[PDB]
DNA sequence: TTTCTCGTTCAGCTTTAATACAATAAGTTGGAATTCTAAAAAAGCATTGCTTATCAATTTGTTGCAACGAACAGGTCACTATCAGTCAAAATATTGAT
């Protein structure tokens, strides 16, 4: 089963814009990252956001 | 103490400590002494802060509504490691303690260290409930049970006096095991040609028998004597022989037919042997027998079937072949509530009524 | 704090809402618990004494309603016991209780009664005689007659999908009572002429009709043929009793198990030479 | 199930400033830590104080 | 849910002195007993001045 | 105008079927990791006139990299004073007898 990008993120725990959510697949903030399929993205079920900055 | 407070423990938790080189170390209550664990400060404190899930360390508890009555007593994670002490002298089966070991495990990674008469009810239920909302209706179950049965003892030793655990109820399995008609058993033999031969001999060995896989892999070919053979069950411990004279029409299976089969092809010991002339396990039958499942297509409503369930279709078949009472003493199952129980369909077939 | 009875029977009918059972089954329980509500005061659950809770079961006893005292204190129980897993109080003070054992007064139905009732059933519309033959045939339960469409009737069969239990069975076209002198297939080739609409059983304006009308039309034709039982009066639901108790002496009994729906096993015996 | 920073405040003893909340968290003063998701944190359903001192 | 210290006294029949009402809590004179957020005492609503001898 | 006519949901009750309660014994199903084995790739086989490397003895420019000398951790023992734990000091409350 693969979320899409709008259904991925009306699931998280707050609801972002559709651009917002466009970011972070591109600066690889999606553990694990979507794949490409047609022209939207298909993110994984236990998909969610994380932080690769160690300050 | 010679140092009380400092500018670096002002940043640390009451265990870890950071030594003249900017690294830190967390303290052992057991000796005095300490390992150098993190080189980094939001790293060392978020290392020694869940160990520092016990700071009894001050601190009291209360959720929202609940009442009071305690005193003094000791740990408990310590008492799943007793109670463990004690099963190991309850006489059990080399399988069955290890099941029983797996769910103390997760009551482990479930409940919070914590003195026995302190873990509530709710807390046993949110941790087994947690275990439902995943679909693991039938875990929770056994889990609750073994929780239930560990305080049990505890109370007959002097340290609690009460069953938090009785108080909780236990989830309601439905049982989703598809089972196997005889045309889907048709389909998955024929493609049971890319496996090895052992499997569609050890296949319709296991229908035309009605034996549980792991006895079918227990057979030797000492244990046939004057046309019948004796299989002593490891499960129940019931011993019955069965007649090199049955047969199967609704498959096209004969007993003694299917029998030379693997005197021939296989040879070896046992009844079902390897292709190395050796006894396989009961965890390699069934494995295999899963690859021609979904190498066939074939697609079912729910969980599909296995290799026990030729055990299921055996003695459904055997029962409109020769008779119900028959399809009874070869499953080496007696009492009657399971009879009834193992004839069902569970949504699949509709039980048709013909005039008779 | 947070205490109190009622305060807490609100918060456990949401408890019985995510339970997932059937419609008619929840609201069931929620008449029970409103009785409740105006059984016992509105005080904290370790107050309630055990007095108070036999008090107002035993009230119910007397009245002659000993069936609802034993659903009520079974319900009242368990709004307790999940309360105890909440860590509201300590004990359940209904497990001291004793619940009423009540004896089912419900008459049932014979072969001259029924007769008795079909002819008085003339007054009544052209779907009731329909309804009883049909319900007697079949030996189904009211709930799925009503549900039943020609479209369920595949090559001489009767595909019927029980909501109660939810068993599945067919019965054929080619069934017939011989003590009545109803068949199965001139029963059904009547409704389609008769009646005429998508369910076997429909109205005088070809529609589909609820399974609470069905019976108590049959009501008013029982109380119309003027016949005296003892207890109280067969229902409608005596039809799928009398169907079976007629087809064990018409055919076989391992028949009318399959016929009703069930599985498992669950009055003059003979004494044989052997 | 995991709470905002606005819907956490207003579930305590007392609820005070976003500022002071925010305090907190980068003090490291609540178990178990936020972890920033985004540019707002998410505290979880247990995420309770502790308070430090010297 | 808890009343700060001049919000429990301005309800009092006699609102004694901000000094007096934080004594009758270090010699706990009110019970249930206020509890120390930050840097004022939160009260309960149904904490009521007790007073013995 | 005025009267004849049926289906619903509500609510206090009654009745029909499946699942009981627990410790016991496995069975299933997605991989993980070691080892057998056929599948692939590099190398030996095969050979001869012609092309290229073999290397001393000694002077001169070049350079990889160990040899150390400090600084930043890396890991264990001690500084410095009272926590950490358990028994006695000092005299009468409380309990037992006159």
């Amino acid at each position: 089963m693969y979320l899409t990008l709008q259904e991925w993120n009306a699931r998280q725990r707050r609801p972002r814009s559709l651009e917002t959510v466009r970011r972070w697949v591109r600066e690889s903030r999606i553990f694990p990252p979507p794949v490409k399929d047609g022209r939207e993205y298909l993110f994984h079920e236990s998909a969610v956001k994380v932080d690769l900055n160690r300050p | 103490m010679g140092r009380r407070r400092s500018h670096e423990r002002r940043d640390l938790p009451p265990n870890l400590y950071i030594r003249n080189n900017g690294y830190y170390c967390y303290r052992d209550p057991r000796t005095g002494k300490e390992f150098g664990l993190g080189r980094d400060r939001r790293i060392a404190i978020t290392e020694a802060i869940q160990a520092n899930i016990e700071l009894f360390s001050g601190h009291k508890h209360k959720p929202l509504t609940a009442r009071i009555n305690s005193d003094n007593s000791v740990t408990l994670h310590s008492w799943l490691d007793r109670y463990e002490k004690i099963l190991a002298s309850r006489g059990i089966k080399q399988k069955t303690l290890i099941n029983y070991m797996s769910k103390i495990k997760a009551i482990r990674r479930g409940l919070p260290d914590a003195p026995l008469e302190d873990i509530t009810t709710k807390e046993i239920a949110a941790m087994l409930n947690g275990y439902i909302d995943e679909g693991k209706a039938a875990s929770a179950k056994l889990i609750r049970s073994t929780l239930s049965d560990a305080f049990r003892e505890a109370i007959a030793e002097g340290h609690i006096t009460t069953n938090h655990v009785a108080a909780t109820r236990a989830a309601k399995s439905e049982v989703r095991r598809s089972r196997l008609t005889a045309d889907e058993y048709l389909k998955i033999y024929q493609a049971a040609e890319s496996s090895p031969c052992w499997l569609r001999l050890a296949m319709e060995l296991a229908v035309v028998t009605g034996q549980r896989v792991g006895d079918l892999c227990e057979m030797k070919w000492s244990d046939i004597v004057d046309g019948y053979l004796y299989v002593e069950q490891s499960k129940t411990g019931v011993k019955i022989a069965i007649p090199t004279a049955l047969h199967i029409d609704a498959l096209g299976i004969s007993m003694k037919e299917t029998l030379d089969k693997c005197k021939e092809i296989l040879g070896g010991e046992t009844i079902i042997a390897s292709t190395r002339r050796e006894p396989l396990s009961s965890g390699t039958v069934s494995r295999y027998f899963m690859r021609a499942r979904k190498a066939s297509g074939l697609s079912f409503e729910g969980d599909p079937p296995t290799f026990h369930e030729l055990r299921s279709l055996s003695a459904r078949l055997y029962e409109k072949q020769i008779s119900d009472k028959f399809a009874q003493h070869l499953l080496g199952h007696k009492s009657d509530t399971m009879a009834s129980q193992y004839r069902d369909d569970r949504g699949r077939e509709w039980d048709k009524i013909e005039i008779k």
